[PDB]
């Protein structure tokens, strides 16, 4: 079946971004009702449409910049590896980085 | 047959693909065999939200009611924007009932909103159909079309003869309503979702009527009350916006048909001590010095013959001296009001010791120039003031004279309006005492006031001498999910109308029947008469006023709480500082608090420190943290909703019990009811609502269709099933029949004439109608009928009802014996089968499933698996359910922004709603019922099932699956989907 | 056959005739008020082509008699739908479907 | 239920003599000051001559011209007569009873609203 992909691209990554940033300001009441249900689902949806292809430069780019944005910079925030996360969310980011 | 067991889910995942290969078959078999159904799995979709507004206007009809029966008003449309956000908008206008018309945001019965015109509480009308009982009829019309902008709609009722008629741009409705319950009164309201603008036109100052009303039609505008100015409210609310934050609000206070009506004490024939002669006439005679007092005040004078314009008195003698009519006109006035006076508990008397002798009557400043002057005046008020009592009995004796005006102003046919018309017979104020105006007040008890001070100064003696429960309450408390087990916590709670408001701690497993404190579920303050409640009640602290904030700390650690009432700690009798001492942790504790009737609050969990008043005096550098203040999102809260419901009768119910027998000789398979301490000490009696768990579904097509015979049995299509009433249990209060899935009565003294009922009629052009249907929620007999054909009989009645799904009709006998009694109903209807029973024995009642000659048992009905099957049988999943009073609803996150506004005196009230709102359903295919589901977060065992429901779709979905995951997207779409992916809930 | 009733009036001279291409967004639905189709969800309207029999037989009659910007409410009897053959997992092997179409952008 | 059925007062030319006769029928309590008013057509409601028990009548402005009311308690009947007419006297006629005595009523406002009207009939001057 069929659904519009760049929309879905471009929404996938604003939730990602967004979790990022409230995964960064500490909070009593994670979606999902915890770390694990807030970022294990988003991750495998980026991750998917990152192996299918669908991400541009520009995405790619701004993943690169949630990851790390120290590492990944050209010529405040905190990166996914830096932050303390469950073992899924490790393998996730295992798989991106893979 | 089971019921809806995730085990079974599993069984089928494990059945679609085992060891990484997908087997086509099975996934093939199990998509056509579960899916089409579409029923006995649970189903998602996106709604929208439906507000409804009144225009404050309560009318209806009663014997001796003061108010008139036809009114008529006007709605005009400015914008509407079809298909706002996926779905169509709606735009309903009619009339709606005081009583049993509670809509509420999201839920509700029917696949969305229910608005105007989804339950038998309220008549709608929408452009091209007529709705009521949740059923469209279509109308035919000049002009059919949905409702558009510049379109005009004339809404008439008439209670003379129940009929609700619509009139759309001049062009008349040919259907209308009739043979409604009458009871309560009736009210104008507008439903509407996001994206239209309307305008209600009452007439006179407020609009003006684009057509003429119909002859005999009153305005609405002229029904509004003394008291009250017209303002556009809302049905119901449990909640509002106020510059401090989300006001939480008790339930509203409103009238009845009933309270119109007179109800005086009658006193004519009351008789009198000797005093008439003795007192009655010095009474008189005070009357007349006050009254000529009056006049000569003013520019009357008394001449010698009668006259207005002259200013001249008839009698025109300082002694009244009137002949025996005038005369006798003070005397039955005086004596009216010692009748009065009797009629009470106050007793007169004249024990004064000549204090008329005492009395100045000198008062005469020469003021008079003419014959009837001289009025004394005994300065009664300066000796001897009247007390409160004393006023409070001016009060009612001045509402009893009123009261019996009223009655004689109804007996001879008057009625009331906003406007005096004497032509019409319209006075605008023969409405009851307490609903008149503080002028008229006043101006109906000066003469009594100062009759009863000249009583006091000649001595007189006299001396003044279940379901509404769960309606008066209203409980919000915080999610299960926040419940706190250590630290110490802090929150505020702002009480702007005092009285009648309990706040504290609350237990996770707290009943919403039971009041706070009532039970150890909860640690509560009650600040209207300042005390404390965790079983029972006992003074502490003092009580509040408006504009007081309380704040409640509790420490797991120390396991106290405490109460501050505007920064000072309230302290009990004994002087100490914490309320309650030495409790448990146990499950946690909750934010909680409880309003009255006509209440409203503010709960101030602290999400922000800044608002949060009196912490730095209190609570800050004590350790305490605000509840609730590091969370990103505002706390979920629920709160207690009063719709009745049907659930499951618990195992561990005290008083109720259930027995299951099957398999007996010469017996089918039944449930027995009986009363587990009938006959015994704490033992409650009150009627109950019992039904099955399981309906019985009509055909669509109505295409009429010793040992049982094969081709009958495989042909036919009626179906039986059985009610023993046991020896010792009274006939005369049992019920017996089928129930419609809405139905929502709770109703401690029901009757058969109590059930809801109304014929819808469609007519054509020339006036002849054609079709007239009938619409209940409720098909039973009584068997008051049957034992009246004829102390305790030992002899049980059975009480057999048949019902036919290919025709559509249901009859019922009694005994083996035709009952006169029949119902038909409409296709497309299912019934669960249901008994109203009032206890008196130990034994009760019995559900038996069997069957008949030639007459097919309700299994087959029930279950399709077991359709031919005329074996009888009691599945696990068939249940008996009694009816729910009060129950728990989540409270939405955001709620429409309505914004209302009189245009102006020629335009009228203009109501318009912009903002979008949408929420996701989960319904339930055999009750016809859909909540929100996020109210899955606190149903554990329906989100289970949801989620093996998910992964059940995703294991025939699995491994390359094309044309089965095109079948799913027709059941999950994809604006779901997206939907569900932001959802932060 | 089907049986057409209007919901909102259209242009109400625009009929479209065969070889021309028609986009309407509709709703479809069972009998018993079951939701199964719907393109406002997808957000884009359906395009079709009378002629080319690529539809049902009783949605082009019924996109046919009706002209351009109107609201309608169409029922089709099963054997102008799939009939004994309904779509499996979506559609039972005999049902009248119910659809609330409304044309636009003829062309 | 007082009741006052008031007949006559038919069509007549100017200078005609007119009769009228009104009864009421009720409770004898409270019977008193069988009154009068008149509502020209589109016009304001003026009264007419009232007269009570005790043989007390009280004129006003509408009583120009030969106005003889008398009244009778024994079976609560007036009869009023017009001798003579004016084009202006054209009226629908009403016969009212309240329980005020003689326009006077020191009990207050629910004494002064505990009226009894009547269906009249009406009068009508070529």
């Amino acid at each position: 079946p069929a659904i519009p992909l760049e929309a879905l691209r471009d929404k996938a990554l604003r939730m990602l971004g967004e979790a990022v940033r409230d995964g960064g300001q500490h909070a009593r009441d994670p979606v999902g009702g915890s770390v694990e249900f807030q970022f294990v689902p988003v991750l495998k949806l980026v991750s998917t449409l990152l192996v299918m292809g669908i991400f541009g430069d520009e995405d790619v780019k701004q993943i690169l910049k949630m990851i790390e944005p120290e590492v990944f910079t050209e010529e405040l925030e905190e990166g996914l590896l830096q932050m303390k996360l469950p073992e899924s969310v490790k393998l996730q980011m295992c798989n991106l980085l893979e | 047959k089971h019921g809806r067991n995730h085990k079974v889910l599993d069984v089928l995942c494990s059945l679609c693909v085992c060891n990484g290969v997908a087997v086509r078959s099975n996934q093939d078999l199990i998509t056509e065999n579960l899916l089409p159904g579409r029923e006995l799995l649970l189903q998602t979709n996106l709604i929208n939200y439906v507000t409804s507004i009144r225009p404050n206007i309560f009318v209806g009809r009663a014997e001796g009611s003061t108010q008139y029966g036809k009114w008529y008003f006007e709605v005009m449309v400015d914008e509407v924007v079809p298909f706002l956000t996926a779905q169509a908008t709606h735009l309903r206008v009619g009339w709606a009932l005081t009583e049993g018309y509670s809509p509420y945001p999201g839920g509700g019965e029917g696949w969305g909103g229910n608005g105007v015109g989804d339950d038998l509480y309220s008549y709608g009308f929408d452009g091209l159909h007529l709705w009521t009982g949740h059923v469209a009829r279509p109308v035919t019309s000049p002009g059919q079309h949905l409702l558009a902008p510049e379109d005009v709609v004339s809404c008439c009722l008439d209670l003379s003869v129940p009929s609700i008629s619509f009139r759309i741009n001049g062009c008349p409705v040919q259907g209308v309503f009739e043979a409604f319950n009458l009871d309560g009164l009736f009210f104008p309201v507008v439903s509407f979702s996001a994206g239209v603008k309307v305008r209600f036109l009452l007439g006179g100052r407020h609009g003006e009527f684009k057509f003429l009303p119909p002859p005999g039609y009153a305005p609405c505008h002229e029904a509004v009350l003394p008291r009250e100015r017209l303002r556009l409210e809302p049905i119901k609310e449990y909640r509002r916006e106020g510059p401090r934050g989300p006001h939480l609000v008790g339930p509203s206070r409103c009238l009845s048909h009933t309270d119109f009506v007179p109800c005086p004490v009658d006193t004519v024939q009351i008789v009198l001590p000797p005093h008439l002669e003795r007192i009655r006439e010095k009474l008189a005679e005070n009357i007349h010095e006050l009254w000529a007092l009056t006049r000569i005040e003013q520019g009357w004078t008394y001449g010698p013959v009668r006259d207005d314009n002259k200013r001249l008195h008839p009698c025109l003698v300082n002694f009244h001296s009137l002949p025996e009519p005038e005369r006798n006109y003070n005397l039955q006035m005086s004596g009216e009001t010692l009748k009065t006076l009797l009629a009470l508990g106050c007793h007169v008397g004249m024990a004064d010791e000549k204090a008329e002798d005492n009395l100045k009557k000198t008062k005469l400043p020469k003021t008079y120039m003419m014959s009837n002057g001289y009025k004394p005046a005994p300065l009664d008020l300066s000796h001897v003031r009247l007390t409160p009592a004393q006023t409070t009995l001016v009060d009612r004796l001045a509402e009893n004279g009123h009261n019996v005006w009223a009655r004689d102003r109804v007996a001879q046919g008057w009625s009331y309006s906003a406007v005096q018309d004497i032509p019409a017979r319209r006075n605008p104020r023969l409405v009851p005492y307490r609903l008149l105006d503080e002028a008229t007040k006043r101006s109906n008890r000066d003469s009594l006031c100062q009759a009863v001070r000249t009583l006091l100064g000649y001595g007189y003696n006299i001396e003044p001498p279940n379901q509404s429960r769960w309606d008066r309450v209203r409980i919000f408390r915080a999610e299960k999910s926040y419940t706190v087990q250590s630290g110490r916590w802090y929150f505020e709670f702002e009480a702007v109308t005092t009285g009648e408001m309990r706040v504290g701690w609350a237990r996770p497993e707290l009943r919403p029947d039971v009041e706070l404190g009532a039970d150890e579920l909860a640690y509560v303050f009650n600040g209207h008469r300042g005390q404390r409640w965790h079983l029972g009640s006992e003074p502490f602290g003092r009580p509040w006023q408006s504009g007081d904030v309380v704040g409640c700390m509790i420490d797991l650690t120390e396991n106290t709480i405490i109460f501050t009432l505007n920064g000072e700690v309230l302290m009990s009798d004994s002087g100490s500082e914490t309320a309650f001492r030495e409790i448990e942790i146990g499950d946690g504790f909750l934010p909680v608090c409880s309003l009255g009737p006509g209440q409203v609050g503010h709960l101030n969990l602290g999400q922000d420190v800044s608002s949060l008043r009196f912490f730095a005096i209190c609570g800050l550098q004590e350790g305490f943290e605000p509840f609730a203040i590091n969370m990103q999102r505002p706390v979920t809260t629920w709160f207690s909703k009063s719709l009745p419901q049907f659930e499951p009768v618990p195992p561990e119910h005290p008083h109720y019990e259930v027995a299951r027998m099957d398999g007996t000789v010469d017996t089918p398979p039944c449930l027995r009811l009986a009363h587990r301490t009938w006959g015994s000490q704490n033992s409650l009696v009150e009627m109950l609502f019992l039904r099955l768990s399981l309906p019985v579904q009509f055909h669509q097509h109505f295409r009429c269709t010793n040992r049982d015979d094969p081709e009958i049995i495989l042909n036919t299509t009626t179906y039986y099933y059985s009610v023993r009433v046991f020896a010792g249990q009274e006939p005369s209060c049992v019920w017996v029949g089928w129930v419609t899935p809405d139905y929502h009565q709770h109703d401690m003294n029901f009757d058969l004439s109590k059930v809801r009922a109304v014929t819808v009629t469609m007519g054509d052009e020339q006036g002849n109608v054609h079709s007239s249907l009938k619409c209940s929620n409720c098909y039973m007999v009584w068997g008051g009928d049957f034992v009246s054909p004829g102390r305790i009989s030992h002899t049980d009645l059975v009480i057999g009802c048949l019902v036919d799904l290919a025709t559509g009709l249901m009859t019922f006998t009694a005994n083996g014996k035709e009952s006169n009694t029949f119902f038909q109903v409409e296709p497309n209807t299912k019934l669960f089968p249901a008994v109203f029973v009032l206890p008196t024995h130990q034994n009760v009642i019995q559900f038996e499933l069997g069957k008949q000659k030639n007459i097919m048992p309700l299994s087959a009905a029930m279950f399709l698996s077991e359709r031919k099957n005329p074996a009888p049988q009691c599945p696990p999943r068939l249940e008996v359910q009694m009816l729910m009073p009060v129950s728990w609803s989540r409270m939405p996150n955001h709620f429409l922004q309505v914004e209302t506004r009189r245009a102006g005196e020629r335009l009228g009230w203009a109501v318009q709603c912009q903002d979008p709102l949408t929420m996701m359903a989960l319904h339930i295919p055999e009750e016809n019922r859909c909540m929100d589901i996020l109210e899955l977060s606190e149903r554990l065992d329906l989100q289970r099932f949801h989620s093996h429901t998910l992964r059940l779709y995703r294991a025939v979905c699995a491994l390359g699956n094309n044309r089965v995951a095109h079948a799913l997207c027709s059941h999950v779409d994809q604006a779901q989907l997206l939907h569900a992916l932001e959802d932060a809930h | 056959g089907v049986e057409i009733e209007t919901i909102s009036p259209g242009d109400g001279r625009t009929f479209p005739k065969k070889g021309q291409t028609c986009v309407v967004h509709y709703t479809g639905m069972l009998q018993n008020g079951k939701k199964f189709d719907s393109s406002r969800d997808r957000n884009k309207p359906f395009k079709f082509r009378i002629g080319k029999q690529e539809v049902i037989k009783g949605f082009e009659e019924g996109a046919a008699q009706m002209s351009l910007g109107q609201r309608a409410k169409l029922t089709c009897t099963p054997d102008v739908a799939y009939g004994a053959t309904g779509h499996p997992g979506v559609i039972p092997p005999n049902a009248t479907l119910i659809f609330d179409v409304e044309l636009l952008n003829l062309e | 239920q007082v009741q006052l059925q008031e007949s006559g007062g038919g069509l007549m030319q100017a200078g005609g003599s007119l009769r009228l006769s009104c009864t009421a029928s009720g409770s004898i309590f409270s019977i008193n000051s069988m009154g009068w008013y008149r509502q020209a057509p589109g016009k304001q409601r003026e009264l007419v001559a009232t007269i009570t028990s005790g043989n007390s009548i009280n004129y006003a402005d509408s009583v120009k011209g030969r106005f003889t009311i008398s009244r009778d308690n024994a079976k609560n009947t007036v009869y009023l007569q017009m001798n003579s007419l004016k084009p202006e006297d054209t009226a629908v006629y009403y016969c009212n009873a309240d329980r005020v005595p003689n326009g006077y009523n020191p009990w207050g406002t629910p004494n002064d609203e505990y009226d009894y009207w009547g269906q009249g009939t009406q009068v009508t001057v070529s």
